[PDB]
């Protein structure tokens, strides 16, 4: 069994920063990509990036190269995520997911719980 | 008639022909499987007894008549003129999978041009599942179906073998491999465009880089943790395994393959030599150089294997579950991935493999061109380029089927067939014809006129006593042991063995067909029919 | 960054009617025989759940009614039959080796 745990919602002021973690257990933590998505209230999903715990390689899709940073800690088998310069535009819920194997097309099968960031 | 030009040109060309891509993995595997560290003594004995004499005979035959690989028989024994066609078809069959392996190596070199080697980690798309076959395992882990990331890179990105269900589901053509093989083919065509002058000019470059590359690889492997264990593994005599004829047969087959008599390359190369050239010294130098090169290659391969085993904290030969062309692209790929200098050494090794294959490809194509052309002397105006283009196109068509996604299966089938009893039987036919129909005394007189001194009694008794006996023993041993092919998680079906046998027979069948054609084309009685084809045609 | 467009934006399908959802990308997502495209499904106030991986194989805890097929550029997802619990937004996302982008989603009502 694979279970992903996420922290509770937080409150972010103008220009502040937030730290979101994701505990992974029940599978090979170092051999599965950890990716995060952004879901606006009433809107669709939005990919924010990914990170490989076994290599520390982070990939960014949009303009979040300098806005979102992805860090991984293999000691506690959890993946962190940091965002800088947070405003009310991004007042959405961020999810955490683990990518599946390559033969399954990097399936985003396992999800977390989502944190309501204001 | 044109000569080789410089004496060093022919020596370097034949040395590059002697060294082969298959001489870097087959020799260590056959020395480890049979004999062990004591494998050198039967190897050396078989070499001295039956490989050097064949090389000397082929060099003398090429130098005497200054002809190709079909007209030589017509000059010595017209009843056996199918040997040229057999050599041509053998060379084409070999060159198909050879150019396929060249395309694979070129693709590996192209993909190894990045700062981070793509097969270091299994985070990419081609690597999907098992990833517990790694280096420096801090924590204990073991699965019965583990797969190395380098194996996934080789079998799912370069070969893309996962898209094919074997020899049956053979569909899809890789475009990157197609481009790599096209560039390799055009490089080969430009290398042998005009003739032997350009061949020697390019051999001067691509026959010296492999040696310095091997020296660099050896000095790198020596200064590695655990190289001593591999050294002892390569140098651990096992005299208990030397009590059966199987090891002797394997050593004789290995040395015959490495030296390569009857391939139709030595005759063509010696045809361009001067009439007053000492072939004895050339043959001895080539033999010792090839032997030392094979020994150095075995040393470096075993050193790398021992270093890998020490890094994996396990005994050696457990990291070599597969033997063949994939052995390099797996073990050496992992070793350079774990090496502190990855890109440079990977590029150097891939360039070494490219040069090793290219030299043999030029030698084979030049031999085929000489054999085909010398049958028709009336085509010395502008036919050389057209013939080169035609043989290149034929090789491309033959390798097109091997260029598919599941082309590794057919490549291995050819390499185990395309190279094997079909060539040894041709060499045996050549030797038996020369030493029984042309006459041993006649050949000795001819070589004495060539050099100035009659050959010693050692070669005279060897060529008639032990070389044909060893060749027929090799043929009998190989024909009495059906092969059991085994690629990655795949067992070859029964019909694959039949297909391999038929394609191997299609080369040797040239000699009986030409025998029947000459029998039915030469007028006379039943007794005089053979007589006409035995005596050489008057000049 | 491959741009993915999902049409129609809103689907009105009742019980007993096949619901086909198709999204078309801009570049082919097939490189090694596997289509790097997956279909999701999320309920309001619920995390999204994977339905089919590689656009051809069903998931672990996904009902067999969420069949999907397609290769190259055009992909289709058909649900037949469907119940009142399928009134969820379906998303298709590419998983290329350079960057990942999300679609727009279809608001399934009833
Ligand atoms: C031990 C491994 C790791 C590296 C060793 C390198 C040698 C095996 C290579 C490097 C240069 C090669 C040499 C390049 C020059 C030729 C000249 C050639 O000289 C001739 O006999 C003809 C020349 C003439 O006609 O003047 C003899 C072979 C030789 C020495 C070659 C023999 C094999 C050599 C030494
Ligand atoms: C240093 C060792 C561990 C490397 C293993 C390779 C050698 C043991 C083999 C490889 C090539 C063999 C050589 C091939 C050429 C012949 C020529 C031969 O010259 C002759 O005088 C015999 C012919 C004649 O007199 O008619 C002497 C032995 C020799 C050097 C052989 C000796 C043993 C050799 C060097
Ligand atoms: C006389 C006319 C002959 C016409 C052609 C006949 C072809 C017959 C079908 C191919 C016969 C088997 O083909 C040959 O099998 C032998 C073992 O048997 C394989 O040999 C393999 O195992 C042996 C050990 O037994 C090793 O020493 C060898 O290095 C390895 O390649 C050869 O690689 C393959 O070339
Ligand atoms: C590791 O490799 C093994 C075998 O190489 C894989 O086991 C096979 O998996 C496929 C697909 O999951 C099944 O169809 C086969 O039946 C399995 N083989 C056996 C003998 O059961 C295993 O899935 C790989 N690990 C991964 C992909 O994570
Ligand atoms: C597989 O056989 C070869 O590659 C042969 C040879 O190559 C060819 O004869 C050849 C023929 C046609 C195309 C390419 C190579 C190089 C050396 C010497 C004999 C043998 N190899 C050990
Ligand atoms: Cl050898
Ligand atoms: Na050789
Ligand atoms: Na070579």
């Amino acid at each position: 069994q694979v279970q992903l745990q996420q922290s509770g919602p937080e409150l972010v002021k103008l220009g502040a920063s937030v730290r979101i973690s994701c505990k992974a257990s029940g599978y090979r933590f170092s051999y599965s990509w950890m990716n995060w998505v952004k879901q606006r209230p009433g809107k669709g999903l939005e990919w924010i990036g990914r990170i490989y715990p076994g290599d520390g390689d982070t990939k960014y899709s949009g303009k979040f190269k300098g806005k979102a940073t992805l860090t991984a800690d293999k000691s506690s088998s959890t993946v962190y995520m940091q965002l800088s310069s947070l405003t009310s535009e991004d007042s959405a819920v961020y999810f955490c997911a683990r990518s599946a194997y390559g033969s399954e097309g990097f399936a985003m099968d396992y999800w977390g719980q989502g944190t309501s960031v204001t | 008639r044109e000569t080789w030009g410089k004496k060093v040109d022919f020596l370097l060309s034949v040395i590059g022909y002697a060294v082969d891509l298959g001489n870097v993995w087959r020799f260590p595997y056959i020395c480890y499987q049979n004999g062990g560290g004591a494998f050198l003594l039967p190897y050396t004995i078989m070499a001295i007894f039956g490989g050097i004499p064949l090389f000397y005979m082929e060099l003398a035959l090429g130098q005497y008549h200054r002809n190709g690989c079909i007209s030589i028989w017509r000059k010595i024994c017209p009843i056996f003129k199918g040997i040229g066609f057999a050599i041509c078809v053998i060379a084409f069959y070999i060159a198909s999978y050879y150019n396929t392996i060249m395309a694979w190596a070129l693709y590996y070199l192209i993909s190894s041009f990045t700062d981070q080697l793509p097969w270091t980690s299994c985070k990419n798309s081609w690597n999907t599942g098992n990833c517990t076959n790694y280096f420096s395992e801090d924590n204990v882990t073991w699965m019965l179906h583990s797969t190395s990331p380098a194996e996934e890179f080789y079998t799912r990105h370069v070969l893309q073998i996962h898209r094919s269900k074997g020899l049956q589901d053979l569909g899809g053509i890789s475009w990157q491999l197609a481009l790599c093989i096209m560039l390799i083919f055009t490089i080969i065509y430009f290398s042998i465009w005009k003739g032997v002058k350009t061949s020697g000019k390019v051999v001067w470059v691509t026959a010296t880089f492999p040696y310095i590359i091997l020296s660099i690889l050896l000095v790198r492997g020596a200064t590695l943790p655990g190289a001593w264990r591999g050294v002892l593994f390569y140098l651990k005599p096992n005299w208990q395994k030397l009590l059966e004829t199987g090891v002797w047969v394997d050593a004789a087959a290995q040395i015959f393959f490495s030296l390569g008599p009857g391939f139709g390359v030595l005759l063509a190369f010696a045809s361009y030599n001067k009439f007053n050239n000492n072939c004895y010294q050339d043959a001895l130098v080539t033999s010792v150089v090839n032997c030392m090169t094979s020994f150095v290659s075995g040393f470096v391969i075993f050193t790398v294997l021992g270093y890998m085993a020490e890094m994996r904290n396990e005994d050696v030969s457990e990291v070599a579950k597969d033997a063949g062309p994939s052995l390099l692209f797996i073990t050496y790929a992992e070793a350079i991935a774990n090496m502190p200098a990855s890109t440079f050494f990977a590029i150097i090794f891939f360039l070494m493999l490219i040069t090793l294959g290219l030299d043999s490809t030029f030698a084979g194509l030049e031999g085929v061109i000489t054999a085909v052309l010398d049958e028709f002397p009336h085509f010395w105006s502008k036919r050389r380029e057209w013939l080169a283009l035609g043989v290149v196109i034929t090789c491309f068509l033959g390798s097109l089927i091997t260029l598919t996604f599941g082309g590794a299966y057919v490549v291995k089938l050819l390499e185990e067939f395309a190279t094997g009893p079909a060539v040894l039987t041709v060499a045996l036919i050549e030797a038996v014809a020369v030493f029984w129909f042309y006459g041993i005394t006649q050949f000795c007189s001819d070589v004495k006129e060539m050099l100035g001194f009659s050959p010693g009694w050692f070669w005279r008794i060897c060529w008639v006593a032990i070389s044909p006996l060893f060749l027929v023993f090799i043929i009998c041993s190989f024909l009495m042991s059906p092969p059991q092919l085994w690629l990655f998680q795949y067992n070859y079906p029964q019909w694959s063995i039949i297909l391999g046998y038929c394609i191997g027979t299609s080369s040797f069948i040239c000699i009986p067909t030409y025998i029947t054609y000459r029998l039915i084309i030469t007028p006379g009685t039943l007794k005089e029919r053979i007589v006409k084809g035995i005596t050489p045609e008057t000049p | 960054d491959i741009v993915l467009t999902q049409s129609p934006a809103s689907l009105a399908v009742s019980l007993g009617q096949r619901a086909t959802i198709s999204c078309r990308a801009s570049e082919s997502v097939d490189n090694y025989g596997i289509s790097f495209l997956n279909w999701f499904q999320q309920k309001p106030g619920q995390p999204p759940k994977l339905l089919i991986y590689a656009a051809s194989n069903q998931g672990s805890g996904v009902p067999a009614r969420f069949s999907g097929s397609g290769s190259g550029t055009y992909f289709s997802l058909n649900i037949h039959p469907m119940e009142e619990d399928d009134t969820a937004v379906y998303f298709c996302q590419q998983t290329k080796g350079v960057s990942w982008t999300f679609g727009g989603g279809t608001k399934v009502e009833i």
